[PDB]
């Protein structure tokens, strides 16, 4: 439910909703004028109730193998068990002659068949988009210790965390948060998961969520959902020297690491009883229209602070600490603030645990406060006077630097989500739609031309394509063929 | 993988089949029918490209064939 | 064979690793690689086709690269 | 160690000759004054195999352990990384203080798993003080249809032998009765390229596999005599971290896998020595003191009969049972191919070169092979009311002959390489020449195009068409033409 | 905590100072009508320190074993080369049958040695939170020439404050008894750069090294709390292979390479804690509370004497330190500086501002401490009967002086970098433009130049001249002109 | 360690002197000095060389300085 340790968090600056786009392991903190901070992050996703669509057999065993022979210019052999479904059954020739029984000598037909069993079955079944279950964690920062900031049962107590399910039949609810108010959500779940580009294969003990198309031309014997039969054995068998009484079949090994082999890609996931995965995404619209500021009349707190965890950098330009407090005022407000210097104590940065206070009245209270101080030097300053306790805090990068890190990620958010980026961290309007929708036809005018491809040969067909634009003329097909190879490259290196 | 490394024809003289050798044929080129089929709009992006950067209709057919057979393999 | 039919980048998000990620960059290089250090006498004649094939230095480094590509794949 | 029902049989005409004996192939020689001689190769055999390298391909897991540091505690120990049998690896996970770090990003994982090795496939070698050939040798005396491949009778009428060709045994003299000694001498080194080549068991199945394919496979492998497993990670999965726990599994059986791999590869039995139909061996047939009887034994004067009437063996020849119901004694048989029943005078060539029956007692059957010429000729047997006429019709020509022999010479050339000139040879200078010339042109071939499949080869050939089609020097243009027509014949004649 | 008898000093002149606190300096202020303030770092000192790494210098060889295989058979595997304390090498040697060989020439060896570290070098990471800088504080009160320098003494005058400065505490506030309160406010995560040194210790010995160096080192090493080493055969040498017995010897101890390696870095004492002398630290001294002393006292009746003669600094100053024979309890010294006995008007600035005796029984030795102008002048205490004169004479001039300070500010550069422009600031905008200026230029200057030595450095800058002089455009010229002149400097400078 | 990989400069601010400070001017020209003094047909053949590839006489100068420096480095 919370974000805070996770390596990948997204920062939304809130104006009544914002539609956010929650990533498999990834999560979302929304800051608002005069709002509670709030963090949103799809937990996992769920399937219920799945039917098989196609088993492939991987392990196979033959069980007796006869041959029906024919003297040469006699015709073609065939072997009667043709007329039985399990038996796989193939013609070849041999030498005949005096020697071996035949009054001719040459080319004499011979039919071999073999009865085929299956061993071991790979099964893939399809998921109904009705049975999908996202669920979703939603935490208010409120005033919480490092102890209980991730403890889901604490933060449920205070009335500041809820995780919930998000399905179909039921894409938008509400989660009442305390003295904060109410929280909604509305979520497209039946535009999240595809369910209609998938399989789940189960291998042995692995499930793997992988491609339609991939699972459909695996080159294994398959069979239907209930049949015992099986259809393109030859694939798992191999027929011997061809013997004028006796031919020989053999069945191939085990395929199953082969299998296992040609799922390299495939996104693991967990089939206990039902699929369970973390690696989705699902388009909602967080409403905060009834999210309320509590303890707004607590007035400041009087003691002194001291640092009971120092302040630790959490990897995405922001400040985590825990004060300790020494007064037994009661709920009261923390006065702490991000300065550029001692003197000339002006606020700046942004507290990220918007107005932090103190819960309890007993004292020893510990709280956890989360800010993102501006680049460069600044000072942690809680309390006033004599009882004032400063920390000084650098922070590494630069205004510019920042702005390339959100370019790229953001190329990159393009690049897995497709048009749902746009989707992400919006609030509407002229630019965002039309750009989705150009979004959505160059992507399918780029899928269809340039899908299905690796990274190395994405990447050397952008090589050829910048080659060739360079080089090119009118300057028109010139700037197509550098778009498309600087896209082809960023693709191919986004997966290293 | 081991079988994308496959052994070659053995150089015995044999005057008889291999291992393999119903799938001697189709060993090479499964992938390739079935990516091509499976991504019929690559095929004119090879023809576009190797009639754009070749000179004269001889080596347009090499850099067609060239490229529809190279990205089929990599994947 | 099977082995040739990998599935490939998956469709999800997936900031996560896929089933055998740590040969991305195995795959689809080891076959090659392989077959360029045992056959190096290939590498001169390939080279030496496309000096010949391409009228221009850039056609001729495509067309190296090319034959450098597909058969190391086809063989 | 004789061929009548072989579809593979070649027929060769200053007193020795250099035949190759190919694996399943059979070699008939009609010398000028000289009864006719088969002789083949049946069989390779190694007795003394020593392993060289075990590739496992099914692997299990049995305790996996994972170790954790703080994002500033450095790299993770796991104790059993100083254990053998364990396999380990180092990541990277999330850390900070709802694990119990005290700051946050990336600490350090070690997580280790019992490796175990389920089922390997071994590989072995050959050395060539080891391998055995097999060679049968018969001459056409007196058989019958049922004592023709029957090497016991054969042996005991002084028409067959089969020996053993080694390094340490290069040549024999076998004894054939009447009809004086045939010997060999024999080129085993060059046979088997055992310096080129191991031999692989999976599970039951048996390989001769290339030494460079063998050294290059991917897999978990060991020394032999020896438990320690080098490159095991490649049978193991390590799985999503998870800082407390990450999870390890192994991957499925390769035994699929391998035998996938293993296409092209020749395949072989190895009970106790490794039994092999495949191969070449250059041997020299000499038959200074190999002779004709020396006597003709006076007409058999009874009635003959058809106990097998002629049947085509496909090889441009008829083989035919007589069965002779006279009592008198050893007799020279009347038969012979005639154009027409006017002119009794022999037209074709005798396989069996003076049939005769070979016993006194009643009823024996003698089996005789005869090259009939092209078109309608007659099987003459007897004289007078005893003769019996059978019409018999060849088809084909001389023409379509030697081009069917053309086209099999290139394929021997494309299967033999070098030794295809010591085919027939009897020591001419044109053999010799075009011998050294394949030598230089055939290994530059194998520098250039060794490792090529048959397509690769096919479409290669067809861009050396048409560069030397177009070319411009006319002699660079020649020798492009060549080579591209020598690729598209390799890549046609395997299929 | 003084800045008296210190090689390096520096003086300075809305109510706060920036200054830098460099390692081995001190920093004297006065201002307008504030006591003169004496401001220093005095140790650096880390607390906690978490193992990276151990590296071997000293390794043991215990247990050599030799297997070896003929030469055909293939490589030969060491049953110790499974177990992890082992080093393990594959060698060649000629084998044949005097070797008990069947056959001939290059046989497989597998030498395995048991490596054993004996002596280890340990890398260290020094937290930011637990680097706390010793700061010294003092006010130019009244002081003998003992006690100025015993801290037990000026801290009982309330005229001096040792402080400690860290993350956690980076603002003081100390009181200073009649004076008032002197603050500062200081940066302690940008003085020592923690992110880019480890702590290396050997055997005693313990230094403040590079990160990229650490990790760069070519020896055997480990994680920290493992024993695993690797990199082992860095410190084992191969004799020659000899199929029954190879020789493995340990390299000597490279203790003293090491020592030779560490050349360039900086030694520091870790006993308990990491402490250091050098280094810098950026702080901001505020003086509004400093107030100067509220005296009711009169000026000294009595005769003064010089108890110490006037002695002249390194830094433009002259102390002196005077004998009072009265016994009037506290009263100010009528001492200044006259250009001549005839005007005795005060020229020069004193140092000790303010100048009295503190102590009410008779003999008290007072130290005056005071800046004179260039040329001649007088030190005049009194008047009438009582005076006393001494003639001081200041050699240099105001060009001089100006020139040396503008190479010390050079070196300033040099030293610090960007914190250079932070010395002696009172704000402003053109050592805030300054200063971003050379963030940049700074570190493409450390890009292009940063991992130099002082040799390359000059050669580099040379050369740099030679081609600027012998340019054509003017702009490049002038660059490759002042990046050469840059160059120059800093070889010149380390010596 | 390896006594090649020495850790030179220091970025820290510091007016003492460093370890080993007092071979500065000796530990990067020890092993060049012993070498020209031991190896004087170096010396003539660089300077040699240096003159024939300039064009000009302060490419010469530049070639000969680089030659005489690059040899004793890499012994
Ligand atoms: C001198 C300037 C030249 C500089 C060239 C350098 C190269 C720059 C490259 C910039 C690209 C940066 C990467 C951006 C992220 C895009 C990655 C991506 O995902 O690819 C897009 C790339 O989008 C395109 O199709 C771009 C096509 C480029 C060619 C268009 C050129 C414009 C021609 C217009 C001409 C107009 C007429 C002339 C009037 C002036 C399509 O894939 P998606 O569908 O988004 O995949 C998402 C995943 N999923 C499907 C699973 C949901
Ligand atoms: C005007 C147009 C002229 C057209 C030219 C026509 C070219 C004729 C050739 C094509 C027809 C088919 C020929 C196939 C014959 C079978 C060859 C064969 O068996 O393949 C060889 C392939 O070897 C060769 O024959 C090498 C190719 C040589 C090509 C000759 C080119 C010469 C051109 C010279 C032109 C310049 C002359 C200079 C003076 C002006 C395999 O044996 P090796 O490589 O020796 O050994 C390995 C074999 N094994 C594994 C089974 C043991
Ligand atoms: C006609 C005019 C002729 C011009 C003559 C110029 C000659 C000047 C020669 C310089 C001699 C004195 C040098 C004193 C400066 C020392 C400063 C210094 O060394 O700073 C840097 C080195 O200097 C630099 O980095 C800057 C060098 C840049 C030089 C190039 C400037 C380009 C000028 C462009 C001119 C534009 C012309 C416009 C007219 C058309 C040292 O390391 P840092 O990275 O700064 O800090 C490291 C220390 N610490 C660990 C504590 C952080
Ligand atoms: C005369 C007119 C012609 C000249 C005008 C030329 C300019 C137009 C061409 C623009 C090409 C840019 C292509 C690079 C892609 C990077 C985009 C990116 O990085 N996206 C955003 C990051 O936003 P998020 O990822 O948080 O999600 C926000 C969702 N969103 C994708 C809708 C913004 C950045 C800040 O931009
Ligand atoms: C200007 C217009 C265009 C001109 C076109 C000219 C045509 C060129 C192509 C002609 C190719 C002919 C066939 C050559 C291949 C060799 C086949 C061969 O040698 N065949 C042999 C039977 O081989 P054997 O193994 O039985 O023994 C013989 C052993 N030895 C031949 C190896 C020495 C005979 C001659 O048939
Ligand atoms: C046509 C009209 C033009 C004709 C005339 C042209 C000639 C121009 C001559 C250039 C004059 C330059 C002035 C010289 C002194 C400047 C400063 C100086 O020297 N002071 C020093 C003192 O350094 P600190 O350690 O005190 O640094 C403390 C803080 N700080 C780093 C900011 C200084 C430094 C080197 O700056
Ligand atoms: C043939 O195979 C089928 C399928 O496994 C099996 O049910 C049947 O008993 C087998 N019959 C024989 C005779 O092996
Ligand atoms: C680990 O594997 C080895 C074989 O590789 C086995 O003998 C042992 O029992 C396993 N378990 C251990 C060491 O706990
Ligand atoms: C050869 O003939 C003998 C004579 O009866 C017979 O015993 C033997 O089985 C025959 N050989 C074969 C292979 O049957
Ligand atoms: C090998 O060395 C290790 C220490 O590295 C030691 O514990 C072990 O006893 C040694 N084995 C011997 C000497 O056989
Ligand atoms: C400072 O003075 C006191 C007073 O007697 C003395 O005990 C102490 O040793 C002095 N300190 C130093 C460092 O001289």
């Amino acid at each position: 439910f919370n974000c805070l340790g996770m390596s990948n968090r997204d920062f939304l600056e809130g104006a009544t909703w914002v539609d956010v786009v929650l990533e498999g392991d990834s999560c979302i903190t929304i800051m608002a004028k005069d709002k509670p901070t709030i963090d949103i992050k799809m937990m996992e996703t769920e399937a219920t109730n799945l039917a098989e669509v196609r088993s492939y057999c991987y392990l196979a065993t033959v069980s007796d193998v006869s041959t029906v022979s024919n003297c040469p210019t006699t015709g073609e052999a065939h072997n009667p068990k043709r007329a039985e479904d399990t038996y796989v059954c193939k013609s070849g020739v041999t030498d005949r002659g005096w020697g071996n029984g035949c009054g001719l000598f040459g080319k004499g037909s011979i039919d071999t068949c073999a009865n085929f069993t299956c061993s071991l079955k790979a099964v893939g079944r399809m998921i109904q988009p009705e049975n999908v279950k996202y669920e979703v964690g939603i935490f208010i920062h409120g005033s919480t210790s490092s102890d209980t900031h991730g403890n889901y049962s604490s933060q449920l107590g205070a009335s500041q965390a809820g995780r919930f399910t998000i399905t179909p039949n039921s894409p938008a609810i509400t989660v009442k948060m305390g003295d904060y108010g109410e929280i909604s959500v509305e979520c497209e779940p039946r535009n999240g998961l595809n369910t209609e580009a998938y399989y789940i294969m189960s291998v042995g003990t692995k499930h793997f969520l992988v491609h339609r198309e991939w699972f459909n031309d695996l080159a294994l014997p398959w069979t239907s959902p209930a049949s015992s039969n099986w259809r393109n054995r030859e694939i798992l068998l191999e027929f011997e020297e061809p013997h004028a009484t006796k031919q020989s079949v053999v069945a191939l090994g085990s395929q199953e690491g082969a299998l296992h082999q040609a799922l390299a890609g495939a996104v693991p996931v967990s089939f206990s009883s039902s699929v369970k995965l973390t690696s989705g995404h699902l388009k909602c619209r967080v409403k905060m229209e009834k999210l309320t500021l509590k303890g707004t009349t607590y007035g400041m707190c009087t003691e002194k602070f001291s640092f009971a965890k120092n302040p630790a950098d959490t990897g995405h330009s922001t400040v985590v600490l825990e004060l300790q407090y020494t007064g037994s005022d009661g709920p009261c407000k923390i006065p702490i603030s991000i300065v550029a210097s001692l003197s000339d104590l002006t606020p700046i940065g942004r507290m990220v645990t918007a107005n932090p206070y103190v819960a309890s009245s007993e004292a020893n209270a510990k709280v956890l406060v989360e800010m993102e101080p501006p680049f460069g030097d600044s000072y942690i300053v809680v309390g006033r006077g004599d009882k004032q306790i400063n920390h000084h805090w650098h922070k590494a990068g630069s205004s510019i630097g920042k702005a390339f890190i959100t370019t790229i990620k953001g190329a990159q958010r393009l690049a897995a989500l497709g048009d749902p980026a746009w989707d992400f961290g919006s609030v509407g309007g002229i630019f965002n739609s039309v750009g989705k929708a150009v979004h959505q036809v160059f992507g399918g005018a780029f899928r269809t031309l340039f899908g299905g491809m690796s990274w190395i040969t994405q990447g050397l067909m952008g090589a050829l394509l910048l080659w060739m634009g360079v080089n090119a003329r009118d300057r028109s097909i010139a700037l197509v063929m550098l778009a498309t190879g600087g896209v082809l490259l960023f693709l191919a290196t986004s997966v290293h | 993988s081991i079988a994308v490394q496959t052994h070659g024809e053995s150089m015995l003289a044999n005057k008889k089949d291999a291992w393999l050798d119903s799938t001697k044929a189709s060993r090479y080129l499964m992938k390739t029918e079935n990516w091509i089929i499976r991504n019929p709009g690559y095929a004119f992006v090879a023809v576009l490209l190797g009639w754009m950067l070749g000179s004269n209709n001889g080596q347009r057919v090499v850099f067609v064939v060239l490229l529809l057979l190279v990205a089929p393999a990599y994947s």
